[PDB]
Parts: C-alpha cells; sequence; structure tokens
C-alpha cells in the first residue's frame, strides 16, 4: 500500500507562489510507470486536475493553469512537488496529491489511486491568527458533556483532540462558524461518565498549523 | 466541463444511475473514470477504463459509456453509498488534460429519523475574565439535515450577535450544527437566564443557562 | 517440417504481446486475429514471408538492450491497443522511445553484426495524429529517422495527420526490416518518432 501525504495547510498572499510537497511512502516514486498528480477542489465547486509528472522529469499540465504551474520530483526524498505562481483567491482550494496508476499511452495515465488527504490552501492578504481556547465546563450517576471553545482563528483548519488522542469515544468536533469579522470559531465536545468527573482529567488539544499554534486546555467541573 | 445532474436519489435496494454528458473531444474519444467522495474523505477510484473496477469495488457499481455520454449504475443501493460521484475523462482540446464533471450528490432516502442532542454552554470564567462572553449551543446527531435555532434573554427573544452554522453531514450520515450568541459580560450578568431553542422535524427543545 | 499459426508473421516477428526453430515454409491465416496491435503497416511484407522459407536455425538475440537508452525513456512506450494481461504494453522486440525530462536528444546508434549468421533487424516509425501529440511524445516538432547499411539508405519523415480510429489509435506505426550481413553495421539517427530495434533474428538458409 503506497501512501501519499501533502505538506501542511497554509495561507498564501495574493500574487505570491503556492508551494506544496507530496511525500510518498510504502514504495519508490521512481518504481513503476506511474504519473504523480495534483488535483484541487475549490470550495463549492468540483474537481480540477492540475497536472502530473513522471519520475524522470517530463510533466503535463492542465492548459488553463499551464503558464503558472511547475512540478518537480525529488527521488532521493521520495517526494514530488507543485509550484503555482501569481495566485489569487481563485486558487483557494483543497489540494490533493494522487498517483495516476494505469498507463493508457506514454502520457495518458488514468486511475488516480491512491489519493492523499487533501491540504487546504487559503489565498488571502489578511494575516494568520491563532485561536484562543476556553473550557466549556460540565455541570451536573449518568453522563456529562464537556468541551472547549476555539475562538477567532484564521485561516482554516484547526484540529482538536482529547487527552492526546487517548479519548475518542463520544468526541464531536463541530464545523467552524465564519464570523462577520472574517475569523472562524469552532467547538469540540466529548460526552463522559458523570462518575469519573472527580477522578479523570480531560484536556483538549488544539492544533492550528497555519500559525504554528498548539494549545492545551484542562476542562474541569464547575 | 463534463455535465452531471447535481443530485440523484434512491431508496435502499434500488438501482440508481448517474449520467455524464461530454463532447467528442473527451468522452467521445477517451476512457471514462468514476470517483466516489464520501463525506470527510478524499475521492477514491471506483471505475477506470469505462467499466473496470479496482480491487475492493463490488459488482454493484457498473460503469458504461456510449457515444459522448457515460453512465454509472449503482445497484443494491445502501445507506453508505451517500457521497458525491465524479466522472472524469481526458479531453483532447488545447493539447490535452483530464477533466471532471461537476459531481452528483447521491442521497439515500428512507433513513431512520434521529432527533438532535442539544447542549448549551454558558461563557467560561476565563472568557469573562477576558471581558467577553459567548454562549455555545451544540446540536448533533440529527436526521434529516434541517434545524431552526432561536435565542432568548429571560423571556424576550434575541436576534443580535447570533451566528449559526449550516447543518453539516457527519460520517455516519447524521448531521451537526452549532449556534453562537455573543454578549458583553454585563448583559450576561444582567439577566436571569438565556435560552437556546432548537426545532427539528416536529420537535422543539429549549435549553437554558444562568450566571452562577 | 512446417510452421502453422493463428498470428501474423509480422506480429510474431515484432513480438505482439497478444501472441505467445527450423522449417521449410510458412503458411499463415489470410486474416490473423493478432496482426499489428498498434495499427499500421509492415513494409515489404510478402518479400519477407518468402525469404523466411526453407530456413534452418532461427534464434532471437538481443542487439540493442532496452537498458542502454540513457537519455530517452524506454519504459513509457506502451499503449492500450497492445494489452498484455489487462495492462498497456507494446511489441516486445522493438522499443517505442519517448522523450525524457521534456527532452529528446538526437540519437546516433550503430550496431555491427559481429556474428557469422545473417541478422533480420526490424525497426519502425511513429506517425502521430496531430502536432500536440508530437510535442507530448517527442518534444521536437520536426523530426527525421535516418537508417543506413552498406546496402540500404532511409531518410524518413513522419506524417502528422489524423486517421480513423483503429484499436483506439488515430495514429500509425510503420515497420521496416533488412538483412544485416556479418560484419556490416546498421546506423540509426533520429530526433523523434523512432521505434528502435531491441531483438533481432539469426537466419541460416
Ligand atoms: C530536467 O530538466 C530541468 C529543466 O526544466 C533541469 O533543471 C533538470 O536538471 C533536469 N532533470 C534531470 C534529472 O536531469
Ligand atoms: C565490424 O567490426 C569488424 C571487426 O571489428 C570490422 O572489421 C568491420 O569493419 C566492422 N564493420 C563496420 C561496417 O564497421
Amino acid at each position: 500500500q503506497v501512501q501519499l501525504q501533502e505538506s501542511g495547510p497554509g495561507l498564501v498572499k495574493p500574487s505570491q507562489t503556492l508551494s506544496l510537497t507530496c511525500t510518498v511512502s510504502g514504495g519508490s516514486i521512481s518504481s513503476g510507470t506511474y504519473y504523480w498528480s495534483w488535483i484541487r477542489h475549490h470550495p463549492g465547486k468540483g474537481l480540477e486536475w492540475i497536472g502530473y509528472i513522471y519520475h524522470s522529469g517530463s510533466a503535463y499540465y492542465n492548459p488553463s493553469l499551464e503558464s503558472r504551474v511547475t512540478m518537480s520530483v525529488d527521488t532521493s526524498k521520495n517526494q514530488f512537488s507543485l509550484k503555482l505562481s501569481s495566485v489569487t483567491a481563485a486558487d483557494t482550494a483543497i489540494y490533493y496529491c494522487a498517483r495516476a496508476e494505469n498507463l493508457l499511452s506514454p502520457y495518458l495515465a488514468e486511475g488516480f489511486d491512491p489519493w492523499g488527504q487533501g491540504t487546504l490552501v487559503t489565498v488571502s492578504s489578511a494575516s494568520t491568527k491563532g485561536p484562543s481556547v476556553f473550557p466549556l465546563a460540565p455541570s451536573s450517576g449518568g453522563t456529562a458533556a464537556l468541551g472547549c471553545l476555539v475562538k477567532d482563528y484564521f485561516p482554516e483548519p484547526v484540529t482538536v483532540s482529547w487527552n492526546s488522542g487517548a479519548l475518542t469515544s463520544g468526541v464531536h468536533t463541530f464545523p467552524a462558524v465564519l464570523q462577520s469579522s472574517g475569523l472562524y470559531s469552532l467547538s469540540s465536545v466529548v460526552t463522559v461518565p458523570s462518575s469519573s468527573l472527580g477522578t479523570q482529567t480531560y484536556i483538549c488539544n488544539v492544533n492550528h498549523k497555519p500559525s504554528n499554534t498548539k494549545v492545551d486546555k484542562k476542562v474541569e467541573p464547575k | 466541463v463534463l455535465t452531471q445532474p447535481p443530485s440523484a436519489s434512491g431508496t435502499p435496494g434500488q438501482r440508481v444511475t448517474i449520467s455524464c454528458s461530454g463532447s467528442t473531444s473527451n468522452i467521445g474519444s477517451n476512457a471514462v473514470n468514476w470517483y466516489q467522495q464520501l463525506p470527510g474523505t478524499a475521492p477514491k477510484l471506483l471505475i477506470y477504463s469505462n467499466n473496470q473496477r479496482p480491487s475492493g469495488v463490488p459488482d454493484r457499481f457498473s460503469g458504461s459509456k456510449s457515444g459522448t455520454s457515460a453512465s454509472l449504475a449503482i445497484s443494491g443501493l445502501q445507506s453508505e453509498d451517500e457521497a458525491d460521484y465524479y466522472c472524469a475523462a481526458w479531453d483532447d482540446s488545447l493539447s490535452g488534460s483530464w477533466v471532471f464533471g461537476g459531481g452528483t450528490k447521491l442521497t439515500v432516502l428512507g433513513q431512520p429519523k434521529a432527533n438532535p442532542t442539544v447542549t448549551l454552554f454558558p461563557p467560561s470564567s476565563e472568557e469573562l475574565q477576558a471581558n467577553k462572553a459567548t454562549l455555545v449551543c451544540l446540536i448533533s446527531d440529527f436526521y434529516p439535515g434541517a434545524v431552526t435555532v432561536a435565542w432568548k434573554a429571560d423571556g424576550s427573544p434575541v436576534k443580535a450577535g447570533v451566528e449559526t452554522t449550516k447543518p453539516s453531514k457527519q460520517s455516519n450520515n447524521k448531521y451537526a450544527a452549532s449556534s453562537y450568541l455573543s454578549l458583553t459580560p454585563e448583559q450576561w450578568k444582567s439577566h436571569r437566564s438565556y435560552s437556546c431553542q432548537v426545532t427539528h422535524e416536529g420537535s422543539t427543545v429549549e435549553k437554558t443557562v444562568a450566571p452562577t | 517440417p512446417l510452421i502453422l499459426r493463428d498470428c501474423s508473421v509480422a506480429g510474431w516477428l515484432l513480438g505482439n504481446p497478444m501472441c505467445d526453430p527450423e522449417w521449410s515454409y510458412i503458411v499463415e491465416k489470410a486474416n490473423p486475429v493478432n496482426d499489428l496491435c498498434y495499427p499500421g503497416d509492415f513494409n515489404d511484407y510478402e518479400e519477407l514471408k518468402h525469404l523466411l522459407s526453407r530456413i534452418n536455425h532461427f534464434e532471437k538475440i538481443q542487439i540493442i538492450p532496452k537498458s542502454s537508452w540513457s537519455s530517452h525513456e524506454a519504459s513509457l512506450g506502451v499503449s492500450s491497443a497492445c494489452p498484455y494481461q489487462r495492462k498497456s504494453s507494446f511489441f516486445r522486440n522493438v522499443v517505442w522511445l519517448i522523450k525524457k525530462n521534456s527532452t529528446y536528444p538526437t540519437i546516433k546508434r550503430s550496431y555491427n553484426n559481429t556474428n557469422q549468421e545473417d541478422l533480420l533487424v526490424l525497426w519502425g516509425i511513429h506517425h502521430p495524429n496531430d502536432a500536440a501529440e508530437q510535442t507530448k511524445l517527442y518534444q521536437n516538432p520536426t523530426t527525421y529517422i535516418s537508417v543506413g547499411t552498406s546496402t540500404l539508405n532511409q531518410r524518413l519523415v513522419p506524417r502528422i495527420a489524423t486517421r480513423s480510429k483503429v484499436n483506439g489509435q488515430s495514429g500509425r506505426m510503420e515497420f521496416f526490416w533488412t538483412i544485416l550481413k556479418p560484419n556490416d553495421a546498421i546506423n540509426f539517427e533520429s530526433n523523434g518518432n523512432f521505434i528502435a530495434p531491441e531483438y533481432a533474428y539469426k537466419i541460416v538458409k
């Protein structure tokens, strides 16, 4: 099972260059006759193929993006990468890497498989902003809900875990609301036994990679 | 570029077909692929070379092409098939590229009702100490995906400073939403209580919190 | 002793993947099911069929290793028209060379027949369907193939033109052969559209 992983989500200012990297694991980028591909999903639109590249260097691009696009391969790091120049808000998207697995001709490869998990790239002139995190305390022999509120960050995404991932049962992280200020906020809540409130510690772990912000918050009764 | 119906639906056990209309330069000249995107995941390959399935894709998914049109038939429809389905083909125009249809959202109807769990949180001590106040109304695990949220201070309604998300499809095909009410610490302390009222299907639930 | 088949002599000598050492003559179907998987033509076909009569000793040998192409791509020359076990392939005794890192340097290769048997050497030319196809495969827009032995001179030019689709392909491949005499050399020069020899055949009559 070959696996693909895009580099982390981020902000790019308009007219600058978006750079992404895909790391391949479980197989060699230079093994087999595959093309290594980038595909993006603009919010509320569809899928758009950007292009793909062979391990020895030749590449083929979507003609609507060709003049701004360059890809490259780094066989020693087992990576391939994408540069998209002169970006605007039209380039805000989830960017996926993928392996085009089945050659039908020397340059035509189909069957994108596997894909990475995408990476969200936001094109904006606004500054990155890390969240403030507040505990949502449980108030109660049954079950109690507790959570944490992740306020005023930009851009998306944040991830929330509980007790470093040891706690997954009953965890709901809700989609963010977009405030009129242009900042996001979200909540994560976990449902736990009321009995354990006195003896068990609950810490939510908030990660906001676009600003390199990691915040832990203890959520305790009252 | 390729044209797909924006929606399609069926009830469990049925056969649903999803059409993809192209031109001579793309579907008419080249192999068609289909991709399935479940909620919260990346697309996955479903059909390549017009009608071939990768390992782990059952016979119930059947691809076909004729002329400048392609079709995906999903037999024995299951609740887990709710997803966006994309067709794709190489297009010979302008020296060539892969193109996608706009995607078809497939809904499987007849799923069991589930009313939402509503949790209301007051502002935290820490937030109040920072001279702000947010009430958080969390609404989860409901089906189907339509809810109404209204807020109240004491018995009087409140409209200002409310932000509510659109209901979003979870991985288990149920839905989640939230609503936020922004107050000054002073308004929070001036009233006896605040309430969040959620109506879904024919049920209305009101939750209330009060400064301690 | 005769040789009977359900393939063409062309597809068998080229190594058509769909097709799996001494004889008096060859008799072949008028319309074999496996001829040229990638559509095209085989030059002087009947003359070659007549030459392969009453042959004694027939052995395929490697004369230009597929691995010897350092600045062109030898692994991309496959086609869905030439499937082998549901994956795209190509004739196995010639190599469809492709540009490499967006470049197609001029090829200058010679092979001196240092055996003592005659060698039957096969090669080809690719006629793409349009100018965009020519860029995608070879980079160089305007190309040639030069072939020379002591008895033969070819100065070929591919014809870029759209044909009717056959096995999915609107382009064409055209194949040539010669008998290379012991201690003569065949000389190839090309900047595109060259289907190079890999395996050749020893012929004793
Ligand atoms: C491929 O060509 C690029 C120029 O576009 C050059 O910078 C690079 O060194 C070449 N790659 C290899 C592996 O030779
Ligand atoms: C082939 O090699 C032999 C031995 O090295 C040499 O005598 C002969 O001239 C060569 N033939 C050609 C055409 O170069």
